[PDB]
RNA sequence: CUUUAAAUCCUUUAACGAGGAUCCAUUGGAGGGCAAGUCUGGUGCCAGCAGCCGCGGUAAUUCCAGCUCCAAUAGCGUAUAUUAAAGUUGCUGCAGUUAAAAAGCUCGUAGUUGGAUCUUGGGAGCGGCCGU
């Protein structure tokens, strides 16, 4: 099943959510700066498996 | 909790007689005690979970699917284990392959590239080691080099406390365990090369067996 | 083993066979270092010193351990010259 | 090597230069034969236009119909399928459209589902495919 | 047939596995420890330590008192001495090959404006180099990569032409002086 | 002002010139290789993604989007020739029982490679039997 009729099928159908409104992100140093701030000065070792950066459920 | 040695040698270990594993390696003793090495170097020792290997038997319902857990382990100064476990669970196989690797860990002997002053940093002659097809060479390089190599032999040879090191490795080294098992017998025979700094006849010591021969008859059956 | 200093470096000095000359790895574990009893000549007891030999396993399961020790204890003075 | 003689250089050298034409990669790139045959007459790019659109059946484990376009090339008028890229960009696509035509990336091979598509379209009458996908840029009417 | 030069060559090599873990932890560690903005910026460090590490280990084949590798040797050293990465008492080139990233970073002129105390953080040190405050003997300095000589290191200090040394207010507190006497009168 | 043939650009410099400092950083990705979501909505072997293995058949970590994260960054993706990776052209340095591979066998001219053997013991000095 589909020939050339259903081009741009689901691509023409995604409910089309508006971009959110979003505060700015730093670039340059200040994003590297900002970066290693996450990384390493702040955390402290926890017990089991290390998470990663985008770790949600 | 309390370690109850069972072997000959564990019993000396314990009782702090025998007081360093170089004594152990001196006369080829069969470490078969897992807490010797947890005594010795038991604070200096890191384990790397190198890969969880599934392999699987075909029987007549289904596959009998068990875990193969290689374990490189080592002091950052002087000491590599490599210990290969297959279990039915993850967690068990892991666990018995963390022993077996603390069992099997070597003293690697390292040298000097050139100028021989202060500590020493890199192989102290070209070594191969191998199992399979995979045949791996270690090289000895200048200081600051780091270790020039594939990210298995680089991980053994950080835990080797070797700093530089050329490597060239050949075979089918995408075979995890013949490449971490090759580059393990690599680093293996640095104290099985003999070099003219290895010439001056041997002094024979007294064994441990021979030495405690008295303290062995009462401390245990 | 000196470093430029003069520092023994290595952390041991493996030994090494009797026989070949061959040192003996960490894990040789078919290795023997065989203590041969001496003898108080005119009596031919026990002294207490013992001369000691050690053997490679590679030696030992090419089948020529004996022949080895029958040397080195010929070439101690242990066995007669004539044998 | 197996003649290990000091005056042994000829022999050494002819021979490695007989054994390369072995080579595959060597003998393609070494002969006339592959750029003589190659549509794109040995270029990265190359413009045609558009004659029809054609909808291709995937190899197989994987059962879709990719939107490819039958192509007559400027340069040497030889006839090549090029596949539309992205999500409904056929819609993009009319016929006696002048298309920027590239290859797909195995350097003349077909890629994955595709059979005998060896190209892929970039832009459209001098119009990105990429900017009229996101919408950046309108086609020309 | 212009009269031009064209002579350029690169000053960093970008690494072989671009997502090694190990990699990316460790240059992110001297980013935000020395105040850099990009991985480049660490990747030229040691593309400066690579060249002087390979002259180093090309001198290190020849034989001792070789004329050449006495010259090019002392030459060298002189050179490694004079920006302050390698000790007097360590002036014989195997000590080169005991030679790290980081101390290329202890004398880049935005780690030593931090170390020298006339700035706050290694990232307030930047903006005071790159908003041109700072000076070098009389020179102003824009730049946070000027690798400090041990000859020309306590000679930093502010400019004389800069509101943080002896210098005409700025933009901000010259117009918050113009906006107070415009609310009063 | 300086620059310059005359200018321009930089440099120098008055005066203006920054709060969501809207003076708003992108380009590619987020199954693995390969750093980074088993997050929500839509689609349902369709649309499409996918260099490779593969993802899609109504819980899609792989499509199309929202959020988030990752990488490099004033740059980043794609196509193509090419170098390393390729000890997958092998002089260094590969292979040829069974994976591709030793002529059916022998002779044979170029080619290539070719056994051992023909100067050794000293005379003289310095440094602490040895070394120049």
């Amino acid at each position: 099943h589909g020939s050339l009729a259903r081009v741009g099928k689901v691509r023409g159908q995604t409910l089309k959510v508006a971009k959110q409104e979003k505060k700015k992100k730093r670039t340059g140093r200040a994003k590297r700066r900002m970066q290693y701030n996450r990384r390493f000065v702040n955390v402290v070792p926890t017990f089991g498996k290390k998470k990663g950066p985008n770790a949600n459920s | 909790k309390e370690w109850l040695p069972v072997t000959k040698l564990g019993r000396l270990v314990k009782d702090m007689k025998i007081k360093s594993l170089e004594e152990i390696y001196l006369f080829s003793l069969p470490i078969k005690e897992s807490e010797i090495i947890d005594f010795c170097l038991g604070a200096a020792l890191k384990d790397e979970v190198l890969k969880i290997m599934p392999v699987q038997k075909q029987t007549r319902a289904g596959q009998r699917t068990r875990f193969k857990a290689f374990v490189a382990i080592g002091d950052y100064n002087g000491h590599v284990g490599l210990g290969l476990k297959c279990s039915k669970e993850v967690a068990t196989a892991i666990r018995g392959a963390i022993i077996l690797a603390k069992l099997s860990i070597v003293p690697v002997r390292r040298g000097y590239w050139g100028n021989k002053i202060g500590k020493p940093h890199t192989v102290p002659c070209k070594v191969t080691g191998r199992c399979g097809s995979v045949l791996v060479r270690l090289i000895p390089a200048p200081r600051g080099t780091g270790i020039v190599s594939a990210p298995v032999p680089k991980k053994l040879l950080l835990m080797a406390g070797i700093d530089d090191c050329y490597t060239s490795a050949r075979g089918c080294t995408a075979t995890l365990g013949n490449f971490a098992k090759a580059t393990f017998d690599a680093i293996s025979k640095t104290y099985s090369y003999l070099t003219p700094d290895l010439w001056k006849e041997t002094v024979f010591t007294k064994s441990p067996y021979q030495e405690f021969t008295n303290h062995l008859m009462k401390t245990h059956t | 083993m000196q470093s430029n200093a003069g520092e023994f470096v290595d952390l041991y000095v493996p030994r090494k066979c009797s026989a070949s000359n061959r040192i003996i790895g960490a894990k040789d574990h078919a290795s023997i270092p065989m203590n041969v009893a001496e003898v108080d000549k005119v009596t031919g007891r026990f002294n207490g010193q013992s001369k000691t030999y050690a053997i490679c396993g590679a030696i030992r399961r090419m089948g020529e351990s004996d022949d080895s020790i029958l040397r080195l204890a010929k070439s101690h003075g242990i066995v007669s010259q004539n044998f | 090597g197996k003649c290990r003689g000091l005056r042994t250089a000829r022999k050494l050298r002819s021979h490695r230069r007989d054994q390369k034409w072995h080579d595959k990669q060597y003998k393609k790139a070494h002969l006339g034969t592959a750029l003589k045959a190659n549509p794109f007459g040995g270029a990265s790019h190359a413009k045609g236009i558009v004659l029809e659109k054609v909808g291709v059946e995937a190899k197989q484990p994987n059962s879709a119909i990719r939107k490819c376009v039958r192509v007559q090339l400027i340069k040497n008028g030889k006839k090549i399928t090029a596949f539309v890229p992205n999500d409904g960009c056929l819609n993009f696509i009319e016929e006696n459209d002048e298309v920027l035509v590239a290859g797909f990336g195995r350097k003349g091979h077909a890629v994955g589902d595709i059979p005998g598509v060896r190209f892929k379209v970039v832009k459209v009458a001098n119009v990105s495919l990429l900017a009229l996908y996101k919408g950046k840029k309108e086609r020309p009417r | 047939p212009v009269a031009r030069s064209w002579v350029c060559r690169k000053t960093y090599v970008t690494p072989r596995r671009p997502f090694e873990k190990s990699r990316l932890d460790q240059e992110l560690k001297l980013i935000g420890e020395y105040g850099l903005r990009n991985k480049r910026e660490v990747w030229r460090v040691k593309f400066t330590l690579a060249k002087i590490r390979k002259a180093a280990r090309e001198l290190l084949t020849l034989d001792e008192k070789d004329p050449r590798r006495l010259f090019e040797g002392n030459a060298l050293l002189r050179r490694l001495v004079r920006i302050g990465v390698l000790d007097e008492g360590k002036m014989k080139l195997d000590y080169i090959l005991g030679l790290k990233i980081e101390d290329f970073l202890e004398r880049r002129l935005q780690t030593q404006v931090f170390k020298l105390g006339l700035a706050k953080s290694i990232h307030h040190a930047r903006v005071l180099i790159r908003q041109r405050h700072i000076r070098v003997r009389k020179q102003v300095v824009n730049i946070p990569s000027f690798i400090v000589r041990l000859d020309s290191q306590k000679h930093i200090d502010f400019s004389l032409r800069s509101p943080y040394g002896g210098g005409r207010p700025g933009r901000v507190k010259r117009k918050n002086a113009k906006k107070g006497q415009g609310g009063a009168g």
